[PDB]
RNA sequence: CCGGGCACUCUAACGGGACUGCCCGCGAAAGCGGGAGGAAGGAGGGGACGACGUCUGGUCAGCAUGGCCCUUACGGCCUGGGCGACACACGUGCUACAAUGCCCACUACAAAGCGAUGCCACCCGGCAACGGGGAGCUAAUCGCAAAAAGGUGGGCCCAGUUCGGAUUGGGGUCUGCAACCCGACCCCAUGAAGCCGGAAUCGCUAGUAAUCGCGGAUCAGCCAUGCCGCGGUGAAUACG
């Protein structure tokens, strides 16, 4: 049991945050908490738009939220009418009074959450697991990426003994601080158990 | 950390001196800290994935 | 020595003031 | 007779019939040998093949130890007609 | 009309002002003597000075803030050192040999978790 | 010069000597000294007859001192431990009374370690 | 003699941010105290790195907070003009002081 | 070398309940988990029961157990002595 | 060291005698890296050196050093079963190291109340050929010498 | 302190600097030795960072989760007790056995931190903890804060002591609905063991060990002699 999550361990260069606003003291821990309401719907609702980061800015009573989606229509909706369901749906949360904007994800195939979640989903399916990591780890290597990585946990095929998948392409240096690799984690609730998924995507460098 | 006993919230203390802190994310009573709401774990899942604004891993 | 609660060390070490570690 | 519990599931289940120390499924069978291990006059008596019982080596001498099920053992001291510190294990 | 070298040892900063005079030093206000009443190792200071004869020649004010008057007596020598080179750079040939003209890096060491002290490790028994 | 019950403090300062007496202290020392007027240091041989009474009276009324004071503090523990005070079952068990650790370190208040086999 | 006061948490976003409130402000006021640093203040939090003992595992984490100053004497319509509604960071909050 | 400052302490669970019987004299016995309070002179002669954590023990306070608070009088734990 | 040979740290030179071997000794009075009162006693010592003898210090102390300094210690070693203690030459490095422990050693083991004293009395004893310090230096020796016989074991 | 002034210290942002780059020696090369310059070197000093895997390692008691079990209860509320028990055994520590010391007074150098009912200036009542009053601070501009070791002067005079503070009696402050069980602090009295520790055993290679004080998180208060961190003074030794 080793290893920092890559990102974490590359915020101050090649990884900006989640959530950049200044507070403080006597807000803080009340100006967060908020934060996590947020994330706490959009990824309980925007699954099947696909979901892969919550930016979160702030200056005063006027909130942000850049939802990132591989899928921006399911987001949208028809019109735009359920970035008004949502886009309300928030206000009841946090009186605050927010926007909600949506970038579309450039080729889901180098967003290590989505990767994930791509092989999270396979595998609650009942696809041979190793199959579907192969498979993942080619397509973001054959998409881009200059090296890329899949870790499945164990119960591999519901086996009684947990076990451990592999597979990875190219460089991906995870001690090399400035990599620029996208971690990504996917669950995997299932009739025998919960098994976790990791995608690791490098990119350029510098 | 039973739902149950997260009546924490309750404020009701009859007396202010039965209050307590509790993770506001788990429930984890044990090590919560005030700047963050979050107990000793948690704080340190998130500082990883970069929901704690400005909170950079130290060194020196 | 660092012990004595009732001398200077005793109440330095303690961090406390009294009657043998006066505030000044 | 027994006469002393280590391990506090193991008390309770004979003591007052309380279930919730042992696993669900292996009541009827703990209780079997903890009233064997009650009865049991000598070391000699808890001998039937389904225990395979057999004293503990090193500094678990002087111990004994039956098997309930799978890697899980009860053990003990018998000594003049009691058993003492009965205790549900883990060989590991 | 006047010589400037600061000069930092250990975590402390010392002003070293030199001027052609008798050869008193004014540390901080009170006499060289007496910020560093009772000092085996004050006299230290001052020996960039007799290293190229000086002293008895020039004359220094020294502002000195940071650390501990031992730490302070190295900054300061440092000081002495520096300034007595912006005077007559000539100096260095005489003066760096010496070694004087360094600046000794030798700081705290961070006190790292798990240890007691940065090194001092907690101790075991039947381990 | 002796002074209260049984007291004989001598060839050292006043104020040492006097703290060889049952109640007295390093604090009752200064105390008795600075109000009788006279100087601590003075060898309690150097001493004055007249110095001598006046601490002689001054001390012996003015606190409770040996043997009244023994007396005294046997009689309040006597008390706590009639009743069924458990500071005073504390006494009787004699184990500390304070409320601290019994489990282990509690040698000044219960004597030698008394081993036992394990 | 507007004194502003500028914290973040990040050492760019401000000296981007409090960078604009020099340049904008230096054509119509005084000619501003230049943007002055501040000590910085940090806040550690030292926790066990994973749950259940191990009480030696650890690992750093620091939310520092970093000041600017700037200061404008003599102020003067248009600099409240160049500055009053023309800035951009997020990750910054002000507080000023005339 | 005990020590409240000002104001000493009685939950007035059985202080209230304790003055009422000094109107018809006293009673017979008292019972209160308010072992948390301190004893004052109208409760002497008088009789309370205090509470183990799991008994109601009979305790008579008398004049020269004044000034303490009940549980002083009510032994939680039992010992009774270490083996052999 | 299982690598380099572990250079020596050379010490700055007394701020007195400017002699080195001096500040050598004074730290080894140090203790709690309480310098200040190390140096205090060794000088006041030096002093004390100065009035109950007509000699300069600084040669008194040399003078001592030099007959506290082993030439000859055992050194124990396994061979064949026992542990047969093989006498042996002594580095000049080390000679010093034990002249110096010793001295401030025998010195703290003598009576006089004032530390500034023990030392300033071992000193002298110790050049005349005297005192604790001196004991140990010859009981060395004598060890050796008397172990000479394993010697062929020379280490 | 005042005007004034950014030089200096510093504050924090950026830029430079080290690469065996230059000189001599050996080498096929890598590089080894030596020397100059330089604040600094041959990885300049300390962190973050831990590979494929190992131990059926640790935690379902942080959280998550398959299966099993309980549902007037194996859930839930409350008051009180317990987690603080002791004949004993061990681990990690604190304080110490003293004169390179202890006590009183006077006087001097630090860093990193924290502060809204929060830090608490200063003044008053109290021996004191602390209480009353009240300024500033929203905190490089006010407060915590006194650094301690240290320097100077005095006392102690080798004694279980002006060492050492356990234990116990009494008085009292403070937080808190509430301090019997079971808080910390102050003052008086008490003043224990301990005179340097058997077999055995632990740490650390320099600003390190050793020693001295300072801050923080948790937190009403606090059992902190713990933990994380700060600077002061500052060694011995390494043949092998
Ligand atoms: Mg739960
Ligand atoms: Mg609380
Ligand atoms: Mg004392
Ligand atoms: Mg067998
Ligand atoms: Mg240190
Ligand atoms: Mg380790
Ligand atoms: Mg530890
Ligand atoms: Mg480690
Ligand atoms: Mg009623
Ligand atoms: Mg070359
Ligand atoms: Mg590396
Ligand atoms: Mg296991
Ligand atoms: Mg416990
Ligand atoms: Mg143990
Ligand atoms: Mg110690
Ligand atoms: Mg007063
Ligand atoms: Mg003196
Ligand atoms: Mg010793
Ligand atoms: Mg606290
Ligand atoms: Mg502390
Ligand atoms: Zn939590």
């Amino acid at each position: 049991g080793n290893k920092i999550h890559p990102i974490g361990f590359r915020l101050g260069i090649t990884r900006d945050w989640e959530s950049r606003w200044y507070a403080g003291k006597k807000q803080y821990r009340h100006l967060l908490l908020e934060d996590q309401r947020i994330r706490g719907l959009l990824e309980k609702e925007l699954y099947s738009a696909g979901l892969a980061r919550v930016d979160i800015e702030r200056a005063a009573d006027n909130v942000a939220v850049t939802v990132h989606v591989a899928k921006p229509g399911v987001v949208i909706g028809r019109g735009g009418e359920r970035i008004r369901v949502l886009r309300e749906e928030l206000a009841k949360l946090t009186g605050k009074n927010v926007a909600l904007n949506v970038q579309e994800v450039q080729n889901p195939n180098l967003s290590a959450p989505l990767v994930a979640q791509r092989v999270a989903e396979q595998i609650e399916r009942r696809f041979a697991v190793r199959r579907a990591i192969k498979q993942a780890v080619q397509r973001v290597m054959e998409s881009g990426a200059k090296g890329a990585k899949v870790i499945v946990s164990g119960r591999i095929g519901g086996a009684e003994q947990a076990r451990t998948e592999w597979a990875a392409q190219g460089r991906v240096p995870l001690h090399t601080l400035r990599a620029n690799i996208d971690y990504g984690f996917a669950l995997a609730r299932t009739t025998y158990g919960v098994l976790g998924v990791k995608a690791y995507i490098f990119l350029g460098e510098v | 950390a039973r739902k149950a006993l997260i009546e924490k919230a309750k404020r009701t203390p009859k007396f202010k001196v039965r209050a307590y802190t509790r993770c506001v994310r788990c429930g984890r009573a044990r090590s919560v800290y005030r700047f963050f709401g979050l107990c000793r774990i948690c704080l340190r899942e998130l500082a990883h994935k970069g929901q704690l604004p400005g909170v950079r891993k130290a060194s020196w | 020595g660092k012990g004595d609660r009732r001398t200077r060390r005793g109440k330095i070490w303690r961090g406390t003031y009294g009657k043998y570690r006066p505030r000044k | 007779g027994i006469k002393s519990f280590k391990h506090k599931g193991l008390k309770l289940l004979f003591e007052k019939g309380v279930t919730s120390g042992v696993p669900a499924q292996d009541v009827d069978r703990i209780n079997d040998r903890l009233q064997a291990i009650d009865t049991a006059t000598e070391i000699g008596e808890l001998n039937r093949q389904i225990y395979k019982l057999h004293p503990l080596k090193g500094d678990r001498e002087g111990y004994w130890s039956i098997t309930v099920r799978a890697n899980w053992r009860i053990t003990f001291q018998f000594i003049n007609g009691d058993a003492y510190i009965l205790n549900y294990e883990d060989y590991h | 009309e006047q010589y400037y070298g600061t000069g930092r040892r250990k975590e402390a900063v010392a002003r070293v002002f030199l001027r052609p005079g008798n050869g008193k030093v004014t540390v901080n206000g009170q006499d060289f003597n007496e910020y560093f009443q009772g000092l085996v190792r004050a006299v230290a200071a001052l020996e960039p000075l007799r290293a190229v004869d000086a002293l008895g020649h020039f004359d220094a004010y020294i502002t000195v803030r940071g650390g501990g008057k031992s730490g302070q007596i190295d900054a300061i020598k440092l000081g002495i050192a520096r300034a007595l080179v912006q005077y007559n750079p000539d100096y260095r040939a005489k003066l760096k040999p010496l070694g004087f003209l360094t600046r000794d890096a030798r700081v705290v060491e961070r006190k790292k978790y798990g240890k007691h002290k940065a090194r001092r490790a907690p101790q075991y028994s039947k381990r | 010069a002796r002074i209260a019950g049984v007291e004989i403090p001598r060839n050292k300062r006043v104020d040492v000597a006097l703290t060889y007496i049952y109640g007295i202290g390093k604090a009752r020392a200064k105390e008795a000294l600075e109000k009788t007027g006279i100087n601590p240091a003075t060898r309690v041989k150097d001493l004055t007859e007249a110095e001598v009474v006046r601490l002689r009276e001054y001390v012996e009324n003015t606190w409770k001192l040996e043997g009244e004071l023994r007396a005294e503090v046997a009689a309040n523990i006597k008390r706590l431990m009639d009743i069924g005070c458990y500071r005073g079952l504390r006494h009787r068990r004699g184990l500390p009374v304070r409320g601290q650790r019994t489990r282990t370190n509690a040698r000044t208040r219960k004597g030698p370690r008394k081993t036992v086999a394990g | 003699k507007i004194r502003i006061k500028l914290r973040g948490f990040d050492h760019k976003t401000l000296d981007a941010s409090a960078q604009k409130i020099v340049e904008a402000a230096r054509r119509s006021g005084a000619q501003v105290s230049g943007p002055i640093p501040l000590p910085t203040r940090v806040r550690r939090f030292t926790v066990i790195r994973g749950p259940f003992k191990h009480k030696d595992s650890r690992e750093h984490f620091e939310l520092r907070t970093h000041n600017r100053l700037v200061d404008i004497i003599n102020p003067n319509r248009k600099t409240i003009e160049q500055l009053m509604t023309l800035d951009l960071p997020t990750g910054v909050e002000i507080e000023i002081k005339t | 070398p005990r020590s409240l400052k000002k104001g000493v302490f009685v939950d007035d669970h059985l202080l209230e309940k304790v003055l009422e019987l000094n109107a018809k004299g006293e009673k017979r016995l008292i019972k209160t988990w308010s072992r948390r309070s301190t004893i004052v002179p109208e409760m002497v002669g008088h009789t309370i029961a205090v509470y183990n954590g799991k008994q109601h023990v009979p305790v008579y306070i008398t004049e020269n157990m004044v000034g303490h608070k009940l549980g002083e009088f009510a032994p939680t734990r039992t010992y009774r002595g270490h083996g052999k | 060291a299982r690598r380099r040979r572990a250079e020596v740290r050379q010490l700055q030179p007394d701020l007195v005698y400017g002699d080195v071997l001096v500040t050598a000794f004074i730290n080894k009075i140090m203790r709690d890296g309480k310098k200040n009162l190390a140096a205090r006693i060794f000088y006041d010592a030096c002093k004390i050196i100065q009035e109950k003898t007509g000699q300069e210090p600084l040669k008194v102390f040399k003078q001592a050093v030099e007959n506290v300094k082993p030439r000859m210690e055992v050194r124990s070693r396994r061979v064949g079963g026992a542990n047969y203690q093989v006498p042996m030459e002594v580095s000049p490095r080390r000679q010093q190291s034990l002249a110096l422990r010793w001295l401030v050693q025998a010195a703290n083991q003598r009576p006089e109340r004032r530390a500034a004293v023990r030392i300033a009395h071992e000193l002298m004893d110790a050049a005349e050929g005297k005192g604790g310090a001196v004991k140990k230096k010859e009981d060395v020796e004598r060890m050796a010498e008397a172990n000479r016989a394993y010697a062929h074991y020379r280490w």
